[PDB]
């Protein structure tokens, strides 16, 4: 569409659709995150978090 | 900023239809408010993208206010007294600047605002095709049916809509279907300029016959007037320049089909031939088609005349109504009337007789020879001087002493003006409650001595629509003044 040469190739923005696959908390229970663990095959690149 | 954004921007069938300018204004003013939206501060920014490189340069405006909230993005003199004031206050020219925006986390507000920007292309697209030319005035097919209103989209992405009021007020629209109507207002609505169309003038049946019509289509017959009205008439007539064509046969067309197409166009009304005429007495009885020859009036200057037809066709000829007399009115050049024969006759008797007895108090001479006088032809005693020596002493005998009645009259005029001015004198005088009241006009005191009112009190206890009753003066002008004299009366502790 023109609309993606618009949006995507002006802007450089080339992943270029995104959807939503958040791995939300289940319903009806609340929580407290108290430890959250990492662990990347040695091939990718580590965040800074990581 | 890799000469990608002006290819990009370029489409050029519909993204650039007007210059490239534009299209790069509109996607850096989007970018502007996306990076501002990403911006912790309300600051406001435009940007600016060329065409020949690309790269979007953003500028933070000033926008001064005349407070000091706020100082990245309103500040005045009084702050700037500092830097020597530099620039006065409230300027709005730019004084800042934006290195780059990253517009990554924005990029569902930058997707928003490209559908804005489209969406606002395709109002300016319509705004410069449909709206500069007064819509399309042509057949279209509708696109989309709401409540008593149709929507039809056009080409070179023109659209038209048709009012409530401008369809029949029984039948109604569907998608797909034929609209026939005349734009002539292209409203700058959102997302495109929609056309209003209006079937409530004859322009547009004048129209749709003139090109069926092979006389009008070889010029050998000019139309001089055409009347047309949804539900209430509907005439065609062109008038022939000595060519001897038939006027009804040109308005009608090949065999009645011109008249049937434009029936359909005409909100379902039948489409009627009428004949056309030069002369304005033959052209009322013209006009007055489908119906006969029996209505004859002329006038010295005036435009007004009677029309009179048999009792049969006394509602075919004009209407009650008007079904027909609004052709007469506008086919005809002429005034027009609902009435009978004997309608026209009782009004000539009366005017005869008011004239005689005029006459008979005016000139002082015997009853009988007044009447004998008069009886020759209507309002002959009257205004003997302006008009020809002919007709007012045609006949012989008193023919010297004729040229009294206005010589008499010349002199006693003065006397003659006394019962249209003085009247008023004594039969309730003008006084400063009701002829001097602001908002009036000169009429309002002559329509208050001729009411017998006096005083405000009376006018104030009248509403409204008590006052309308007299077409001279309109319900919301007495009630104005009404109420303003009830108020003096109320307030006057304060001169």
């Amino acid at each position: 569409t023109p609309e993606e040469k618009l949006l995507r190739a002006i802007f450089g923005e080339k992943a270029s659709d995104v959807k939503d696959s958040s791995l939300r908390v289940p319903n009806g229970v609340s929580g407290t995150v108290i430890d959250v663990q990492v662990f990347t095959r040695d091939g990718v690149e580590k965040d800074k978090r990581a | 900023m890799n000469k990608e954004i002006l290819a990009v921007v370029e489409a050029v069938s519909n993204e650039k239809a007007l210059p490239r300018e534009k299209i790069f204004e509109a996607l850096e003013s989007a970018l502007a408010t996306a990076t501002k939206k990403k911006y912790e501060q309300e600051i406001d920014v435009r940007v600016q993208i060329d065409r020949k490189s690309g790269d979007f340069d953003t500028f933070r405006r000033w926008l001064v206010v005349d407070e000091v909230t706020q100082p990245t993005k309103e500040i005045t003199l009084e702050a700037a007294r500092y830097e020597d004031e530099s620039l006065n206050l409230g300027d709005y020219v730019e004084d800042q600047i934006e290195s780059v925006t990253f517009d990554r986390i924005t990029t569902q507000t930058a997707k928003q605002v490209i559908v804005q920007k489209v969406r606002e292309a395709e109002r300016a697209m319509v705004v410069d095709q449909f709206r500069e030319h007064e819509g399309e005035i042509i057949t279209g097919v509708v696109k989309k049916v709401n409540r008593d209103n149709i929507s039809l989209d056009l080409g070179n992405n023109a659209e038209a809509v048709i009012l409530r009021e401008d369809m029949l007020p029984r039948e109604n629209f569907r998608p797909g279907d034929r609209v026939r109507g005349v734009l002539y207002s292209v409203r700058p609505e959102a997302r495109g300029a929609q056309l209003f169309v209006t079937r409530s003038k004859p322009e547009m049946l004048i129209e749709l016959f003139r090109i069926e019509v092979p006389e009008i289509g070889e010029e050998v017959i000019e139309i001089k007037a055409a009347a047309r009205d949804p539900g209430s008439r509907a005439k065609i007539a062109v008038k022939t320049n000595d060519k001897r064509i038939d006027p009804v046969g040109a308005c009608v067309g090949m065999r009645g089909a011109r008249v049937q197409a434009v029936s359909t166009e005409l909100g379902g009304e039948r489409i009627d031939i009428v004949l056309w005429d030069d002369n304005p007495a033959q052209f009322v009885i013209n006009a007055m088609a489908p119906a006969d020859v029996a209505s004859i009036v002329v006038d010295e200057d005036k435009h007004t005349m009677d029309i009179a037809v048999e009792a049969g066709n006394l509602a075919q000829a004009i209407g009650r109504n008007g079904q027909n007399v609004r052709l007469a009115s506008q086919l005809s050049g002429w005034e027009l009337n609902v009435m009978t024969v004997d309608d026209l006759q009782a009004k000539h008797q009366a005017e005869a007789h008011a004239a005689i007895d005029t006459f008979t108090k005016y000139l002082d001479i015997d009853e009988d020879f007044a009447t004998v006088l008069v009886e020759e032809g209507f309002s002959t005693l009257e205004e003997l001087a302006y008009v020809p020596m002919k007709e007012l002493l045609e006949i012989e005998g008193l023919d010297e002493p004729t040229v009294e009645a206005l010589r008499e009259r010349a002199k006693n005029a003065l006397a003659t003006i006394a019962q249209a001015q003085e009247e008023s004198l004594g039969d309730n005088k003008p006084a400063d409650d009701l002829l001097n009241l602001e908002g009036v006009d000169r009429d309002l005191a002559f329509k208050l001595a001729a009411r017998g009112v006096c005083t405000l009190e009376d006018l104030a206890e009248q509403g409204i629509d008590d006052l309308a009753d007299i077409e001279g003066l309109t319900d919301e002008k007495a009630g104005a003044l009404i109420m303003a004299a009830r108020n003096i009366c109320w307030f006057g502790d304060e001169a």
